[PDB]
């Protein structure tokens, strides 16, 4: 009925704010990106440092794995994305086109495509093999906070400070839906549920919401945590019970019962805003990461 | 309000 995540590992290495953490699909590795311009690879189970990957000229806001755990795309303030062969650590491609910071990115499940969102208010679709930008979508009238493909790559969802979440048809680049609430607070994060039927979004008014994307109907609502300034990554946790994990500007990691919307746990340990969390694909492991005054990445584990 | 299945792909 409740999880009991407890601290197991603290990973130190980044010399400025951490910005995102992601578990490789095969569950072996955790990748992290930082304002210190670096990507770092760590063992997913022992928090043991693997390697450092470099090349970006400015800080990095997001990183993301290909489905086969072998490549990584990163998005940075240097106005580019890079694609990386993880085991060799070489930059396969540099993706050029955005005219300001690239804030978020992701592979499709096929991983022949890459989607990015930028401060320039655009969402772009890139071809992995060539590095070429396939489509540029005029997605928002403010910076784009998150971008994500659904389970089959047919749909992209995107969120923005302009207050909107939009669903796009990958094939045509057509806007299929615009999610409108009552007050349209800046949307600082969005992602699909694993089946791709629902979408989780976070708003800069201390609220996470679960939406039925088709009906365009908000359903569950999760509050209690703190989010009014930073884009905090949130998650569906589904390896044990069913929960919703989010970072929080009160230095805590919050955990919710998916159904009741009640807080079932709050993890103490960090010393600055918890900017990003991730959930292990198979194990009840949660990875968390923090801003400038902490710089550490923590790994927690639970039985439920 | 009502149950929601987030993992099932039917």
């Amino acid at each position: 009925v409740k999880p009991n995540y407890a601290l197991k590992f603290t990973l130190a290495g980044h010399t400025k704010a951490v910005s995102s953490v992601k578990f490789s699909p095969n569950g072996e590795w955790l990748a992290s990106s930082s304002a210190d311009k670096l990507i770092k690879i760590w063992g997913a189970y022992d928090g043991k440092f693997e390697k450092t990957i470099s090349g970006h000229k400015l800080g990095i806001s997001d990183v993301a794995w290909s489905s086969d755990s072998n490549l990584l795309v990163s998005a940075s303030d240097d106005k580019t994305l890079k694609i990386w062969d993880v085991s060799s650590g070489k930059c396969l491609k540099t993706l050029k086109g955005h005219s300001n910071y690239v804030f978020c990115c992701n592979f499709n499940p096929q991983s022949n495509l890459i989607v990015s969102g930028s401060f320039d208010e655009s969402v772009r679709i890139w071809d992995v093999k060539t590095g070429k930008c396939l489509k540029t979508l005029p997605a928002h009238s403010d910076p784009v906070s998150a971008v994500h493909f659904n389970r089959d790559g047919s749909l992209i969802v995107s969120s923005s400070y302009d207050g909107l979440c939009r669903i796009w048809d990958t094939a045509s680049g057509q806007c299929l839906k615009t999610l409108i609430d009552d007050d349209n607070p800046p949307v600082s994060f969005v992602k699909f549920s694993p089946n791709g039927k629902y979408i989780l979004a976070a708003t800069l008014d201390n609220t996470l919401k679960l939406w039925d994307y088709s009906k365009g109907k908000c359903l569950k609502t999760y509050t209690g945590h703190k989010n009014e300034k930073y884009c905090i990554f949130a998650n569906f946790s589904v390896t044990g019970g069913k929960w919703i994990v989010s970072g929080s500007e009160d230095n805590l990691v919050y955990i919710w019962n998916l159904q009741t919307k009640e807080i079932v746990q709050k993890l103490q340990g960090h010393t600055d805003v918890v900017i990003s969390t991730a959930c292990h694909p198979t194990e009840n492991i949660i990875a968390s990461a923090a801003l400038e005054n902490d710089k550490t990445i923590k790994l927690w584990k639970s039985d439920c | 309000d009502e149950e929601v299945d987030v993992t099932s792909v039917d």
